């Protein structure tokens, strides 16, 4: 009874019904509720892409870190899908920027390789570590050569 | 050492997230989200030598992308999954062969055939005609369950030594 109405809140957020998150969400559905990988409805409504129930989310007390069977937060799928918009409100309410997936990833490095210039440039801002290696050992001025990313090389070297 | 850059293509719902997440991580993910696409790297030793393999799991076909376009480009490896129990999908692997033929533009591409669902009994798609398409495209043809991890192993395994040879 209670698990179902957890999985009910999880499609309301990727399906993006404003109406229905805000209902289960008085009914005691869960913030923190996950599926199998591990993606809480923070997790699916920052990676498709709704505002509102990113906000609705926060203010109920959902995770802000949490991350999943790969150990990615939901700072991560935000900047590989390339949303300005909930990137930004993710760190003004204090994200990790630094985090670090299985393999060693910093959210500089998914966007910088995905190839959002934009999103990059918010993430140098709020202190984003240049000079991070993953567990095996690239940076991400290294995928800018092996990508051929001109414009990504003149930000990275600045 | 050296490095590969394996792609799996399909249809959607054929279990491609799924086949690459057993291979790595040794563990079959129930359900997965379907559009989430991303790159793994893993370190495995085939017939003695290690190598790092780059594997990208395709989704969201439907619009255009950056990492996408040139990891088509510069794929070395392909992996044309189907599921068996769908017949729609199994006709859909010649349109993902003439988007590769034509991106990379060759006639020759190192492939592996792989058909999902080995579990599932109520099979649509019998062995002899997924034998006979592999035969006339000259590439290795599998049989893969992520569920039973039957067969993961050597699906890669047989892609790297196809991209050897
Ligand atoms: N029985 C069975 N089900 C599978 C297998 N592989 C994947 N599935 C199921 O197929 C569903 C969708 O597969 P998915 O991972 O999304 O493939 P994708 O769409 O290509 O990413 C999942 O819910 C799995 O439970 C398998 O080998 N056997
Ligand atoms: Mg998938």
């Amino acid at each position: 009874r209670k698990e179902e109405l957890d999985k009910k809140l999880l499609e309301a957020a990727r399906a993006g019904q404003d109406d229905e998150v805000a209902a289960l969400l008085a009914k005691g559905a869960d913030v923190n509720a996950h599926d199998t990988f591990g993606f809480t409805p923070l997790h699916l409504a920052a990676l498709y892409g709704h505002l509102e129930i990113v906000e609705v989310l926060l203010k109920r007390g959902a995770d802000i870190n949490a991350d999943d069977s790969y150990g990615r937060t939901p700072l991560h799928l935000a900047a590989m899908r390339g949303h300005l918009e909930i990137v930004e409100l993710l760190l003004r309410w204090g994200a990790d920027v630094n985090a670090a997936d299985e393999e060693g990833r910093t959210p500089l490095h998914l966007a910088a390789k995905r190839g959002h210039l934009e999103i990059v440039e918010v993430l140098l801002k709020n202190g984003a570590d240049v000079n991070a290696q993953d567990k095996f050992g690239k940076t991400a001025f290294d995928i800018s050569i092996d990508n051929g990313n001109e414009d990504l090389a003149e930000i990275l070297q600045k | 050492m050296t490095e590969y850059k394996l792609v799996v293509v399909g249809a959607v719902g054929v279990g491609k997230s799924a086949l690459t997440i057993q291979l790595i991580q040794n563990h079959f993910v129930d359900e997965y989200d379907p559009t989430i696409e991303d790159s793994y790297r893993k370190q495995v030793v085939i017939d003695g030598e290690t190598c790092l393999l780059d594997i990208l799991d395709t989704a969201g076909q439907e619009e255009y992308s950056a990492m996408r376009d040139q990891y088509m480009r510069t794929g070395e490896g392909f992996l044309c999954v189907f599921a068996i129990n769908n017949t729609k999908s199994f006709e859909d692997i010649h349109h993902y062969r003439e988007q590769i033929k034509r991106v990379k533009d060759s006639e020759d591409v190192p492939m592996v055939l792989v058909g999902n669902k080995c579990d599932l009994p109520s099979r649509t798609v019998d062995t002899k005609q997924a034998q006979d398409l592999a035969r006339s495209y000259g590439i290795p043809f599998i049989e893969t369950s992520a569920k039973t991890r039957q067969g993961v192993d050597d699906a890669f395994y047989t892609l790297v030594r196809e991209i050897r040879k």
